[PDB]
């Protein structure tokens, strides 16, 4: 009945080159949980604990939650785990599926494993997005920061074409938070 | 970054 009922920890070691033995797919640029490629059989190389299917939703990283981050930020994690890498994932199936709209439109119980889950994927997926919102700029604000300041019209449109993973109102406005884009702006 | 009131309100 629960969204996390078939959570599973897999551990995991890194082969000779220094990958996983599966692709990394998805990512909220994609509008997706991270996921797995195909996992074929023999090619990951299983510490101890359960194994996976291909597919599987990727939750967490050593106790990192990557749900929510962009394949980039997610793949950063990893270079910075330590073998053996703890994952959690749950494999797709009935109402566990990788789009991220889909799923932070579900209502969970305030509260329960499902709802904690589902705030924590929002704050990574508040990492690297600034909201979008219809109200008018106010004093203290910088339009790109705080918010993106666009039209109805414009709202609707992006709601339209699905660049909004998330939307709501609130005192004769719209709200709502588009995909992270794909390669951040160099840092250094 | 981190989500207002207001925001948190209009998606909750």
């Amino acid at each position: 009945s629960h969204w996390t009922s078939k959570v599973h920890e897999s551990v995991i070691g890194r082969n000779p080159e220094g990958q996983l033995g599966f692709e990394l797919k998805g990512g909220a640029e994609n509008g997706q949980f991270p996921y797995l490629g195909e996992v074929k059989p023999g090619k990951v190389a299983y510490e101890s604990g359960s194994k996976l299917v291909s597919e599987e939703l990727l939750l967490e990283v050593n106790e990192t939650p990557v749900a929510g981050l962009t394949i980039r930020d997610v793949l950063a994690v990893i270079k910075h785990c330590k073998d053996p890498l703890r994952l959690k994932c749950v494999k797709q199936g009935g109402i566990v599926d990788k789009d991220l709209r889909h799923y932070l439109n579900l209502r969970f119980q305030k509260g329960s494993v499902d709802h904690e889950l589902q705030q924590i994927i929002r704050d990574n997926l508040y990492l690297r997005t600034v909201p979008c919102t219809t109200r008018p700029h106010k004093e203290g604000e910088v339009p790109g920061v705080d918010y993106i300041f666009i039209t109805v019209e414009e709202f609707m449109e992006l709601e339209k074409s699905g660049a909004l993973l998330e939307s709501g109102t609130y005192e004769d406005n719209y709200y709502g938070t588009p995909k992270p884009p794909a390669e951040p702006a160099p840092l250094l | 970054g981190l989500r207002s009131t207001s925001y948190r309100r209009a998606v909750v």
